[PDB]
């Protein structure tokens, strides 16, 4: 990106960046660490078994968590897990925060209740360039 | 610092009424000028909607969507940006 | 410079921020405070005796012996190209029959429905209007007529200066479009001359 | 030179001298419009050659050194009632930038049915109007079928 | 105490505000709007696809073939229609003019709402040679008709891109002379450092888009995220800044239109031949040499010309960065020559709902900083 | 609160290649699958973001839109946090005639999807005023423009429309030139609403071949 | 002719796009019960050709009043050219005549309108053949055995176009109310603006004061009914009051706490009036002068103008007229009241009205 | 016991207790009173009174207070309360038993070919 | 008064696609309402009306 203050700003430390795109002022002003995502993940896999064991949705909440997990395992330095999953670890954080508090409402609601024979139709689009172009 | 107003001939020194060499403006393609079939360019006529069956009894297994996700800064793989939208060869 | 300080703030709530707690001093877009005795005085020049005023004042003064802008209207004119669109007109053939064969184009791509037609065969069997409406208080004069027609037969002439005092002088017939043609006829065929290479 | 300006502001005017210049009411009427007063007194007399005159008496000036859009300038006859619709459309494609043709350079196609430029009629009782009005020499009621008279 | 507000009426003569005040500071901010509302979504089902596209000129009226930009697009997706590649560029130069009019118009207008009325007088120099570059093209100074189904409806004259890079060439000094009135004055920043802040959450919770978006520190442009027509060649940068202040969207828009400068010099020196319009003869109209000498292409203008090409049945919608944000239009075919429903999404729509939780805290003298910075214009609000 | 800027560098991709492979084939199935109650249709078609692409409309009931839109926003993989729009369309051949229809943003991973919902002239739809704050005018619009009552709104009033304006002028039913017209009355000193009239009458056009095969 | 003027051409339900058949020349069609008529008019569909002697700027607001076409406006009229009310009334099947005077003047005196133009009109209008209806405006006091000239002058007129033109109608209205009026305003700026009111003896003299909407129906209520050709009417409100009366009425409309009317003796007045009534001519006419402070004023207070016992008026119209003491004829003066006109406090019944009204209203 | 909640005589309730703000507001003192004022409201609710579903029973409430705001707002005038309130009112029960004989087709016949539209 | 009816082939074309042949692909029953007065424009001839259902029927009701 360009920065659009006249000033010469190093960048290249993290804490300047977080501090001048306002992830302290306006997002959070503790520095997001590697054991803060550590923490908020295995909160989401507390909160998770209020679901159904045979749910979806508790699968699906489970592998996110395991695979978020196993990069923070993997990866030591909090640049490297930036790089991979492609944010702050603030945004990161906020995530995993977001998804343990949407649990309980999902839990009342219970989208799982549906009968044996449930049945969703699905329309699918197909290009006009599939028939027409080289194969 | 440059000018702003500049004066006689440097700017619009020709009206367009009068533009100094004739212009010669493509309106087809040399492919078709004598190749004209439509049927084979036809593709507003041959786009598709298809139902799908039923989606009940599906199978989605999350342990082959998160398998091919990395786990570490290299072994990313980025799609990279569209540089023009499709042309078609014109 | 684009630098902030503590004091020119805008607001109450940075105010209050920047006078009881350093969190500015972080921020990379603040000011630093001065260190030394220069330092001090170059903030002191800065803050007393303006010199940022000065400089938009300079500005000012080099325009103000600078050179002007200004067209002397209607001595002097602005400019324009041969695609413009302005006051609407019917065309001849050269030899002074219309060219209009009321084929109704121009009526059904009008977006405004600002044109009125009616027609019949004439005395000698040709296919020519008897009416031809374009009210110019519900046109929009996007030239989309003159793109639908066919044989040439309405264009858009070079003409913006028709400006009325009755708005019943604005709701043309077919006789005053053909006395705009008979007018401006030399001048649209200079135009379509150039203008028939791109379209 | 001075003698150049006067002689440019006679050519200008289309006066005979500089008493008879002063004396006219043309100058009476530039002492209180201030936009006729420029174009005569600083823009005709400046830097410039005449290009050419049209048949309603309007005299048309040029000068390539000065700015893009500023070259060209027209002097009116019509001193007391100037109106650019008196200009030909032979000259108002020169005048407003559209191209480079006049008819000192360029040999246009006359029709035989071309009317000639003339001022507007707006504000008048002789202007258009369309034939169901008052005005016209017969108002027409526009119906489509023929009533019964016995 | 027991303090009640005091009420204001702010302005018949088109935005109408009813703010409350607890002394000098404002507690709430209700706009009424609707005094611009003449009902183009309705008309819009009663014109044929050609016939309606003069209707979007008429909605942010400072940013035309921007507007123009997102209903072409949506109909061309629909119609599974290639542009080639030179309509690609002139599109793309063309997008990038009207940002360059529609910012120089925005912040020069917030200035004069501020006090310095010279940038105003100075900026609009620069806006009549690029309206001269609409005319010369189109015929029309503001309401081009430019951008067609397909590419563009008339081709570039010969003499167009020497001009362009002429005007481009000072450009930069305009902007730096522009610049030296407002940036490092203490009275124009003691009127914009810190009012109105907006932080990323409030930012994507309230809709936002454009440089409104830029300024509170997200990267996000729509020219380089979903990229549409040539954008992913050009080469240019997204400026970023902090605060969310109406200093720091002053100098995010500065820095914009240094890079609409940016992408208008790449996009001059890469200009192909070819065809600017589609081959597709059922869509696109032929040339008029064509139609006077062939039949196929008579019968192909004379209905193109009434009843119009019939869009397959369907929705979808499509967005562009207009230069005050995501502008989107939904349409829905069910198959006619008419759009059977076209739902306009303005970004100034959901930038004025925000003035409620914006103008909180702040004084009189600071609403129509807030107005001007939101950069609104109630052709495309109130449709 | 998310795409902050990140990479001094300048970036030449569009997300990753696993997360855009997931958005633009599996997000439909996978949204069937974690809520299946929520769902009621699924379309797959042209993709708003791109020309290039495919993109999901999801078909709910309104007494599951909430839950489906809080969902949408929250969860981990869909991360829909920005409302673009709310709107409505007139389908006078259905027993319920209105589809509202909403659309999505995804900053986190350049995403896009549409929900619908079905409902007729009488029926409420839930607010989604507490999940996101655009979503306060553009049911007031709604309401305004088509009659669809929103329950739960904190003022739903009308916003576009003149004052005293009764009638849902973007129904199919309600005429293109209204009812009522306007003018100023030198006797009454006011200016009045009078019944239409008309100087000249609309000319329909109409254009359609009886040849043409796509007309649905 | 009889009823054929109202049915034969008349084309639409009859709004302002609707036609009704009717073309009329209204003279003196910038003043104040002439822009009322034209107004009356034109609502319905009818072209209306209003020549004035005026600027253009006091005639613009005739403009508005009728769709495209159907307002003709004809400038630098002279009444005593027979050119300009033959090309006026050309095309015209109706012809009203609304041309009055209150105060002679060096160029004008009140035989030459009330009495020499009519007569030229009445016969230039028979003249034509397709003048089906005149209707002439004249007073409710017109007497030719009136002290006052402009009564004398108007009863005569009157006699000279019922005699040229045999079924031309003559009405006479009472005092006009209005917001435009030279009724009620220059009795408002004889109450106020001045240091004292004079009042020509006991002021117990009667009048019938009507509305001028009232009269703008009646013309078209005339010009539905064939019966009403060649008769006389007197226009006239429900309400017989005397000046003092009326006085009182504004002072309490004004909320003014000071009588400041004085009653005077007819002479005295007389004497008063008389210095700035032989200087009235030799001069071109002044702004800002009464048509109160005259004698022909003071000769018209020492008797009734009321309607007469067996007259036709309002009834025969069909139309019940409105009030003019109190309701809508009476809110213009209210607007003058000392302060402002104004609500009051409000609160008394701002007690169960809802949340935001109230804080809008700041209550 | 009143049918859907006697949600009707709640709104005619709370109309009527606006009302007198309304006649002081628009200044209709010396043109309508408050007795008159709400039978006329009065009327205005009979015509909906077989309305057998409680949805557009809500609905029309609904609709009828948004019409009491932009009266009490001030965004209609005391002429529009006369063009459309009180006046069709006067018409509906001034014409009733007329001095003349003539039905109402006969007027209808006088009138025009067609039906008016509107008031 | 509303007329539902589908209307039939024009005479001077033979394709069958606006009628109800087509009926489940198609919409193509329609609501029409009787004519009321028009008249010319004085001044113009346009033709004049005041009926606010002129077109509503034919246009947008399938
Ligand atoms: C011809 C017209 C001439 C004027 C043209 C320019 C108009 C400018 C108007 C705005 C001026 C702003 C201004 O006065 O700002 C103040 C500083 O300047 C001043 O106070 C300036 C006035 C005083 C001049 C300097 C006085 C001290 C000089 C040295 C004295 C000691 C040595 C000699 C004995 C305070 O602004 P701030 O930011 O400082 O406010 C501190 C808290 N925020
Ligand atoms: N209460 C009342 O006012 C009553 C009025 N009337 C009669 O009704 C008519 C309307 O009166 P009102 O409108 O109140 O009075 P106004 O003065 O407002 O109207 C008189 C009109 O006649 C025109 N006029 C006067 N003298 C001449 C002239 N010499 N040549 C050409 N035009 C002339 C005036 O035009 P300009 O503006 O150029 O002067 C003006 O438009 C009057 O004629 C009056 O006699 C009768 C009874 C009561
Ligand atoms: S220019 Fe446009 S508005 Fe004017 S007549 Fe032609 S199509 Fe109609
Ligand atoms: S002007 Fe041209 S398009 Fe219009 S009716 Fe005549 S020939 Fe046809």
């Amino acid at each position: 990106f360009k920065a659009v203050a006249d000033v010469e700003i190093d960048f290249n430390n993290r804490e300047v960046l977080k501090k001048y795109v306002g992830i302290r002022d306006h997002l959070s002003k503790e520095p997001g660490t590697r054991g803060k995502l550590i923490e908020a993940l295995t909160e989401v896999l507390s909160s998770i078994k209020a679901a159904p064991e045979g749910s979806d949705y508790r699968k699906a909440v489970e592998a996110s968590c395991i695979y978020r997990l196993k990069v923070c395992k993997e990866n030591e330095s909090d640049a490297a897990i930036e790089e991979v999953l492609d944010a702050h670890l603030e945004e990161l954080i906020k995530e995993a925060k977001e998804e343990a508090r949407l649990v309980p409402l999902i839990a009342g609601n219970a989208p799982w209740d549906v009968p044996a024979d449930y049945a969703v139709p699905v329309v699918d689009y197909t290009d006009a360039a599939t028939i027409l172009d080289a194969p | 610092f440059e000018h702003y107003l500049p004066m006689g001939l440097e700017y619009r020194k020709f009206s367009p009424g009068t533009q100094p060499v004739k212009a010669v403006v493509p309106h087809d393609s040399p492919k078709l000028v004598y190749d004209i079939k439509y049927f084979v360019r036809d593709y507003r006529r041959n786009n598709k909607y298809t139902a799908r069956t039923v989606d009940a009894k599906t199978t989605f297994d999350f342990d082959k969507l998160y398998a091919g996700m990395p786990t570490k800064p290299e072994q990313v793989k980025n799609v990279t940006r569209p540089l023009i939208m499709p042309t078609r060869g014109y | 410079g684009t630098e902030r300080r503590p004091g020119e703030s805008g607001a109450w709530k940075q105010i209050e921020r920047q006078r009881y707690a350093s969190d500015w001093e972080n921020d990379p877009t603040f000011k630093r405070t001065p260190k030394n005795l220069a330092e001090v005085l170059d903030d002191s020049a800065s803050m007393l005796l303006l010199t940022d005023v000065w400089r938009g004042m300079a500005y000012t003064l080099g325009a103000f012996f600078d050179k002007k802008v200004t067209i002397m209207y209607p001595f002097e004119k602005g400019q324009l190209s041969p695609r413009f669109r302005g006051e609407h007109a019917l065309r001849r053939y050269p030899t002074g029959e219309e060219r209009c064969i009321a084929c109704k184009l121009c009526e059904a791509i009008c977006p405004a429905q600002a044109i009125t037609i009616e027609a019949e065969e004439r005395e000698d069997g040709s296919r020519r209007t008897t009416r031809y409406d374009i009210d110019m208080t519900k046109c929009i004069y996007c030239g989309f007529c003159q793109e639908a027609c066919p044989v040439d037969a309405i264009v858009e002439g070079p003409n913006f200066e028709f400006s009325t005092e009755t708005r019943e002088e604005l709701l043309y017939d077919k006789q005053k479009l053909l006395e705009n043609g008979d007018k401006w006829e030399t001048e649209i065929a200079t135009n379509l001359r150039t203008e028939s290479l791109y379209r | 030179s001075l003698s150049g300006y006067f002689s440019r502001l006679l050519e200008a005017s289309g006066k005979k001298s500089v008493g008879s210049f002063f004396a006219s009411w043309e100058f009476g009427k530039m002492l209180v419009d201030g936009n006729l007063a420029h174009n005569v007194l600083v823009r005709a007399t400046g830097a410039g050659r005449l290009v050419g005159t049209d048949y309603n008496g309007n005299r048309y000036y040029e000068n390539e050194e000065a700015a893009y859009g500023r070259r060209r300038w027209i002097v009116y006859k019509d001193k007391f009632d100037y109106n650019p619709t008196t200009i030909p459309p032979e000259w108002h494609g020169w005048l407003n930038y559209i191209n480079d043709y006049n008819p000192t350079n360029t040999q246009f196609k006359q029709p035989t049915y071309q009317i000639e430029a003339s001022m507007t009629k707006t504000g008048t009782q002789t202007c258009y109007n369309p034939k169901g009005s008052w005005f016209s020499a017969k108002p027409r009621n526009w119906r489509k079928y023929e009533s019964w008279t016995p | 105490a027991k303090v009640n507000n005091f009420t204001l009426n702010f302005g018949p003569q088109v935005l109408r505000l009813v703010l409350e005040m607890q002394g000098e500071i404002i507690m709430r901010a209700d706009p009424h709007i609707g005094l611009l509302h003449r009902g183009t979504e309705k008309l819009l089902e009663y014109k044929t696809y050609l016939q309606g596209l003069p209707y979007f000129d008429r909605l942010d009226y400072v940013s035309m073939m921007c507007m123009e930009h997102s209903y072409v697009l949506a109909i061309e997706q629909l119609l599974n229609v290639s542009v080639p590649l030179r309509g690609q560029y002139i599109r793309v130069l063309f997008s990038e003019i009207t940002r360059v009019l529609n910012h120089l118009l925005a912040i020069t207008c917030h200035s004069m709402d501020v006090g310095a009325l010279t940038p105003f007088l100075w900026a609009f120099e620069e806006r009549e040679k690029l309206f001269e570059f609409y005319e010369r093209v189109s015929g029309a100074r503001m309401h081009a008709a430019y951008f067609r189904v397909g590419g563009v409806s008339q081709d570039l004259p010969i003499g167009l891109l020497r001009d362009v890079y002429d005007w481009a060439r000072q450009f930069a000094s305009r902007l730096d002379e522009m610049e030296e009135l407002l940036t490092g004055n203490r009275i124009w920043k003691e009127r914009t450092v810190d009012v109105g802040t907006i932080t990323a959450q409030m930012a994507w919770d309230w809709g936002c888009s454009g440089p409104i978006l830029r300024a509170s520190g997200i990267d996000w442009d729509l020219r380089k995220t979903q990229p549409y027509d040539a954008y992913g060649k050009m080469q240019f940068n997204v400026p970023i800044a902090g605060h969310g202040d109406c200093y720091d969207r002053y100098l995010v828009r500065l820095q914009e239109m240094r890079e609409s400068l940016r992408i208008i010099y790449q996009c001059l020196n890469e200009m192909p031949d070819g065809l600017y319009k589609s081959p597709d003869g059922k869509v696109c109209p032929p040339s008029r040499s064509t139609m006077k000498q062939s039949m196929e292409a008579l019968i192909h203008h004379f209905k193109l010309y009434t009843e119009g090409f019939h869009v397959p049945a369907g929705e979808t919608y499509r967005a562009v960065e207009a230069p005050k944000g995501e502008f989107g239009v939904y349409l829905v075919s069910r198959g006619g020559n008419r759009p059977y429903r076209c739902k306009i999404r303005s970004p100034g729509y959901a930038h004025l709902q925000m003035t409620d939780v914006i103008s909180r805290g702040a004084m009189l003298a600071d609403v129509v900083t807030i107005i001007g910075t939101l950069d609104v214009v109630f052709g495309e609000i109130d449709r | 609160g998310y795409a902050y800027a990140r990479k001094t560098t300048d970036k030449d991709y569009i997300a990753s290649e696993h997360m855009q492979a997931f958005g633009n084939t599996q997000l439909t199935d996978y949204i069937i699958k974690t809520v299946p109650k929520f769902v009621k249709m699924a379309v797959t078609g042209p993709a708003q973001s791109s020309v290039l692409y495919q993109e999901p409309t999801i078909y709910t009931t309104p007494e599951s839109l909430v839950p489906l839109m809080v969902f949408l926003r929250d969860h981990t993989n869909t991360q829909f946090k920005c409302l673009l729009d709310v709107t409505a369309v007139d389908f006078p051949e259905r027993a319920a005639r209105f589809e509202v229809v909403y659309h999505l943003l995804s900053p986190r991973w350049n995403n896009r999807i549409r929900v619908k919902v079905c409902v007729d002239e009488v029926t409420a739809v839930p607010t989604l005023c507490k999940v996101f704050n655009t979503a306060n005018w553009f049911e007031r619009e709604t309401w305004d423009m088509f009659g669809v009552f929103f329950s739960g709104h904190p003022d739903l009033r009308r916003i576009l429309t003149d004052y005293g304006f009764t009638g849902h002028p973007l129904r199919k039913d309600f005429p293109m030139t209204g009812y009522q017209e306007v003018r100023y009355d030198y006797g009454k000193k006011r200016v009045v609403s009078e019944p239409l009239e008309l100087t000249q009458e609309f000319r329909y056009f109409d254009f359609n071949s009886p040849w043409e095969t796509l007309n649905r | 002719y009889s009823s054929t003027l109202m049915t034969a051409d008349k084309l639409g339900p009859g709004g302002r796009s609707s036609v009704s058949g009717i073309t009329a020349t209204v003279f003196g069609a910038n003043g104040f019960l002439g822009s009322y008529i034209v107004n009356e008019l034109a609502k319905r569909g009818s072209q209306v050709v209003c020549p004035f002697r005026s600027t253009e700027n006091e005639a613009m607001h005739l403009k508005q009043m009728g769709d495209l076409g159907q307002i003709v406006l004809l400038p630098e009229l002279d009444i005593r050219n027979d050119d300009d009310i033959k090309r006026a009334i050309s095309r015209s099947n109706v012809i009203i005549n609304c041309v009055g005077m209150r105060l002679q003047t060096k160029n004008w005196s009140f035989e030459d309108v009330h009495v020499d133009f009519p007569k030229r009109l009445a016969k230039l209008a028979a003249e034509t053949g397709q003048v089906q209806r005149l209707i002439h405006f004249s007073d409710m006091g017109a007497d030719e055995n009136h002290k006052s000239l402009r009564m004398r002058t108007k009863a005569v007129g009157d006699k000279e176009v019922l005699d040229a033109f045999p079924d031309a109608t003559i009405v006479r209205p009472g005092d006009i109310v209005g917001i435009e009026d030279h009724f009620y305003n220059y009795l408002i700026y004889q109450l106020t603006l001045t240091v004292f009111a004079p009042v020509v003896e006991s002021g117990s003299n009667k009048i019938q004061p009507t509305y001028v909407l009232d009269v703008a129906d009646a013309v078209a209520a005339l010009l539905r009914k064939p019966d009403t050709a060649g008769k006389t009417l007197y226009l006239g409100g429900p309400e017989v009051l005397t000046m003092r009366e009326v006085y009182d009425l504004l002072l309490k409309t004004l909320r003014i706490y000071r009588d400041d009317t004085v009653h005077l003796p007819a002479w005295a007045v007389k004497a008063m009036y008389k210095p700035f009534d032989s200087v009235r001519r030799m001069l071109p006419g002044l702004p800002m002068t009464s048509p109160l402070a005259t004698e022909d004023y003071v000769e018209e207070m020492l008797r009734d103008k009321v309607v007469p016992a067996g007259a036709l008026g309002y009834a025969d119209l069909g139309i019940v007229p409105q009030k003019v003491t109190d309701g809508l004829a009476i809110e213009p003066v209210r607007h003058a009241r000392v302060g402002g006109y104004r609500w009051g406090d409000m609160s008394a019944v701002a007690k169960d009205i809802p949340e935001s009204v109230r804080k809008y209203y700041n209550i | 016991k009143r049918l859907f909640g006697g949600a009707a005589r709640h709104f005619y309730f709370e109309i009527c207790r606006c009302l007198p703000f309304i006649q002081r507001l628009h200044k209709m003192e010396e043109m309508v009173s408050l007795k008159e004022l709400r039978a006329i409201v009065k009327e205005k609710f009979k015509e909906y009174k077989d309305v057998k579903d409680g949805r557009v029973v809500d609905l029309l409430i609904f609709k009828g207070r948004e019409e009491i705001e932009t009266y009490l707002l001030m965004h209609k005038q005391r002429h529009h309360v006369v063009t459309e309130v009180v006046e069709p009112y006067y018409a509906k029960q001034r014409a009733v038993k007329k001095v003349t004989t003539n039905s109402p087709f006969l007027d209808s016949f006088l009138s025009s070919g067609y039906a008016a539209i509107g008031v | 008064k509303a007329r539902i009816y589908a209307p039939a082939r024009t005479a001077s074309q033979s394709g069958l696609a606006r009628t109800v042949d087509f009926a489940t692909t198609t919409p193509a029953w329609k609501i029409e309402f009787e004519p009321t007065a028009k008249w010319q424009n004085p001044l113009m001839g346009w033709t004049s009306s005041a009926d606010p259902l002129e077109n509503v029927g034919r246009s947008a009701l399938v």
